[PDB]
């Protein structure tokens, strides 16, 4: 029976104590340094006015890496996902005159048997004969002429055989002929990027599906190939969340040791970590076109914790709202919230 | 959100259910009572009675199993309450020990709806209960003058809790389905005079952390890192709290020291970056 | 007052002489050796088959030259005109996989890339021909169906080749379909080429189409091709060409037919006669008087042929003259009374 | 083709005109005889009067002048006749002569209707007849003794051949500086009178001229062009069996109508070597 403040935590960061006169409770929320309600994510939440996370983010940044991308939601903030996308997608007659002169004459069973098809209107068996005989241009300057296809392409089809694989142009042209892009969404060279993208959109303008498809193959090798920023660009064109949440997931252990070298204890280098990792993806969630990836899910959840102990249970609600209902953690903890704020 | 004179009879103890907006208050009248706390209100509901002497400590147990809360008395007694229909009724009522029943705490729901009771009569009983009503009982014998506290680990066999002695001895139990009960593992000592009181935490980062307040007017957190591992004494200070320490809470999360004292004055602790402690 | 046959010839190769009683007149058409009325000429240009005509010509043929004409004349006999000018007119890899990494080397090449993919398939051209990447001006522009553009390249092409390849400025004709350059340049022996791009460009204009098939046979014959210039003008319908050809070589004739031991006169009659049948049956299978020594020498055969008491075959051929030549008048109404 | 006694005297000419299908004889009755033969048949068409001695040379003229007969006799005098619509009469008359004329010939057409005619007396007359129809003739003593015949040479510069019976051959040819036939050329050949001479019409580059004789003997002269001579040539080597009276070259294929005394006729043609032979 001695007297004593008995207390306990308690849900929520509730700390409950007997009072002084020994007869009454108190319960309050305690102050614990490093440990604040974030209002300015609530805030931007609800209003979707991220400028001032944005800011409050890039005053402080850590590594580079991380500068560049709060960098790229700086700007991505003010002139808009749109009009960043064209920025960042957007890149940096003659001589006519022959007389026929003087006497000539046909030389050789080649020149001769062309002639013959030619005038013989026969221009179709000209064109094979020109080929069968390395007289490429001839060929070309003939069917150049005619409106037949099966035809105007067999010269086209023999351009690309022999000269495809010896020039870049020829290369280009064969896709483009060919009306595809795989070829230089898989192996042009990556620095090129620029030309691939904007080939992918001139093929598929009214197939958004593919569009994406090929955005992101190519999104991918940039990353793979050293051109993080340039692949997080592609991925926001093609409106592929996932990726971006991947690349991010993946860089996660290392910044949040570097934190921890930063003299932080094993709950400020989590905390802080945990805290911006969401407000970059939060942010960037909102330019894109967007839960179902496992790992990203567990940290949300994560993220409530923290969040609930800091009292903010509206902010909490809100992000458990984006989580799929189906998972029997969001839908325990959803009702615990729902209790202990209602 | 102040409850102003909840009681009459001096105040032993304020705790919430899962979700804190019910409290439950105990006192020396003999009396416990439920509360519903919102914003800065308080609705007093029903005053649970039929404990013959000072109710010590109680604890509400997970939603899991409904609104349950246990109490315990000098009585030598421990109850439980349940609230079906909003109405608070007696379930069923626990009296092994012969003397003062100075903690009861309920088990993690992954266990069951265990209640761990230790007694100054020197024991400590663990009970769960089935069905029909009659329980299976486990008694150990658990320190020499009696027992003041008996925190649970959380879940992992690998069942074990902390128990504060009255001779001065904190010690680490674990089930075993061998030995049909609890047996001893650690032994831990540090303090000189008696284990007021002793809490384990649910922080599951690395390593284990354990509390432990007495008599002595000093805080030891044991801290250790795995099975082989022995447990590191630590000194929350090394000078004295000018009055006892009666409770150690552990935070849900951030794992954050609640040092309630007797000089009536509660403190919390933190460990920085190095693993000492400092306030907050 | 002497007794006398007082002998006269007269028109018609008649002799009138007095009978020895001295009281008779006996008119007659004495027969001349190596005069003979033309009957096979007389039969042929009736019932129009001068098979046996052209087989007398053809089995006592005189030089080498005039053997080919008949023979021209034999087999066009039998083949017909038409299939004459047939069988004398005509003649005897995809796929690629590309592989591997690449990229855009150089500013030209990424110029021209920019543009394609920018849907700007024009300015590509004009950034190609300004280089010399004419193969792929010719590829880019063999895949769109603006014209000027589609165009725009092969002027280009021939601009600086037309001149280094006998097949270049043959394309170029085709190309701007005209035929005016090989008619007037490329080499006479493959005029057999030059035939077919007359008949190929102009196919429903006949008048142009025999201009130039003309054009053609005088630069032939002017140029060797004597036997060559002869059938493009049987299929240009130029009677006069052929006509005036063989009034040329008229002399040279006569005399290698005087110095085969033969009067005056019988080279002479020789002559004109070969030249005029050889000259009826050409006239019988082409698409054929107003050539002057032709009608001078007609008059000719007339006379000569009166002279054989013919008096039939000298009036057809009497009308086939220009009923415009006086002397042609003339013997008209004299060869009406001989004979009427 | 014959048309048995034409007439009951002696005929001495008988000539087809320029369709060769109107005959025409003349003979001592002193009357000429107009015929029309066909295959093998023969019509009378009129008799001819008005000459005092036997007729002995008549001559069709060209028909663009019209229907035209001229005949000469030995009383000396030359008529011309006509047929002006369907019957016969004599137009003209020329006597300028004192002795036989002998033969009579028309020009060629294109110096307009010219007569030839050549008389025992000598004398040559050459006559036109004009615009008003009466004779300002051209007359030339051409040989001694006595004129057999005379010939016209083809068109081009005009000349005819005349025969005397002095033994010559004579050429003449018009001159300006005299208005009248000028003796170009005397050719002596044959050794009795000379009966009469032909000028053939053949177009060749040299002229040819036949003279008959009373010497049994027909010469070919010839001259290849104006600065030749003219060639003698024995119409062949041995002598005729009879006086040669007549001479007649074809029209075309220079042929020569060789008239003898045997009442025979023989036909000549060139050969390769300049000489000739039967055709």
């Amino acid at each position: 029976g001695e007297p004593s403040p008995a207390a306990h935590w308690a849900f929520g960061g509730k700390l409950v104590q007997i009072t002084p006169d020994g007869k009454g409770v108190s319960i309050t929320n305690p102050k614990i340094s490093g440990l604040e309600s974030n209002t300015t994510l609530s805030e931007a939440l609800k209003t979707k006015d991220f400028k001032p996370l944005i800011n409050q983010r890039l005053v402080k940044v850590i590594d580079d890496v991380n500068e560049e991308d709060w960098n790229l939601l700086e700007k991505l903030s003010m002139d808009g996902t749109e009009e960043f996308l064209k920025e960042a997608l957007a890149f940096d007659q003659i001589e006519t005159n022959f007389q026929p002169e003087g006497d000539f004459s046909l030389s050789g069973n080649i020149e001769q048997t062309i002639s013959k098809n030619l005038v013989s209107g026969n221009i179709k068996s000209a064109v094979k004969n020109s080929l069968e005989n390395d007289l490429l241009m001839e060929a070309m300057v003939i069917a150049l002429d005619s409106n037949n296809e099966r035809l105007k392409e067999s010269v086209k089809n023999a351009y690309f055989a022999k000269y495809g694989s010896k020039s870049s142009l020829s290369r280009i042209l064969y896709s483009i002929s060919k009306r595809e892009v795989d070829d230089l969404v898989e192996n042009l060279d990556v620095s090129q990027w620029k030309f691939i993208s904007k080939a992918i959109q001139n093929l598929y303008p009214n197939d958004i599906a593919q569009r994406n498809e090929m955005l992101i193959k190519l999104g991918d090798r940039l990353k793979e190939n050293g051109h993080r920023q340039d692949s997080l660009t592609l991925y926001l064109a093609a409106g592929s969340l996932d990726k971006v949440a991947s690349i991010w997931l993946s860089e996660f252990p290392d910044l949040e040791d570097k934190l921890k070298k930063d003299n932080k204890t094993i709950y400020e280098a989590h905390s802080e970590c945990l805290t911006e990792f969401i407000e970059r993806f939060t942010v960037f969630s909102n330019f894109i076109n967007g839960i179902n990836n496992e790992q990203l899910i567990a940290k949300f959840l994560e993220f409530i914790n923290l969040t609930t102990s800091t009292g903010n249970f509206e902010l909490a609600t809100e992000f458990l709202n984006s989580l799929p209902s189906d998972n029997e953690e969001v839908k325990t903890e959803k009702a615990r919230v729902l209790i202990a704020s209602g | 959100v102040v409850i102003a004179n909840a009681h009459n009879e001096m105040i032993h103890d304020a705790v919430m259910d899962y979700y804190g907006k019910r409290m439950a208050t105990c006192s020396s009248d003999k009396t416990i009572k439920i509360f519903e706390v919102e914003g800065e209100t308080h609705k007093l509901i029903d005053t649970l009675t039929g404990h013959e002497g000072p109710v010590w400590r109680v604890d509400w147990a997970h939603p899991k199993f409904g609104t349950i809360l246990a109490s315990c008395s000098y009585d030598g007694k421990v109850m439980i309450w349940k609230e079906e229909n909003g109405r608070w009724s007696q379930i069923a009522v626990h009296a092994v020990h012969s003397a003062s029943v100075n903690s009861v705490q309920w088990a993690p729901h992954e266990y069951g709806p265990m209640l761990l009771v230790a007694s100054s009569d020197g024991k400590v009983s663990v009970v769960e209960f089935k069905e029909n009503g009659t329980t299976s009982p486990i008694i150990i014998d658990a320190h020499a003058i009696g027992v003041n506290s008996a925190s649970w680990a959380p879940a992992t066999e690998s069942r074990k809790f902390v128990t504060g002695g009255a001779d001065n001895l904190v010690k680490i139990w674990k089930y075993n389905s061998d030995a049909q009960t609890y047996v001893l593992e650690s032994t831990l000592e540090g303090h000189s005079d008696w284990v007021r009181d002793v809490a384990w935490s649910p922080t599951v980062l690395l390593r284990s952390y354990m509390a432990s307040v007495s008599q002595d007017r000093t805080c030891i957190i044991w801290t250790q890192d795995n099975e082989q591992g022995p447990w590191k004494k630590t000194l929350l200070k090394e000078e004295k709290f000018p009055d006892v320490l009666w409770r150690a809470s552990w935070s849900l999360s951030g794992n954050v020291l609640a040092l309630s004292g007797g000089d009536n004055k509660v403190t919390l602790w933190k460990e920085n970056l190095e693993g000492k402690w400092e306030p907050a």
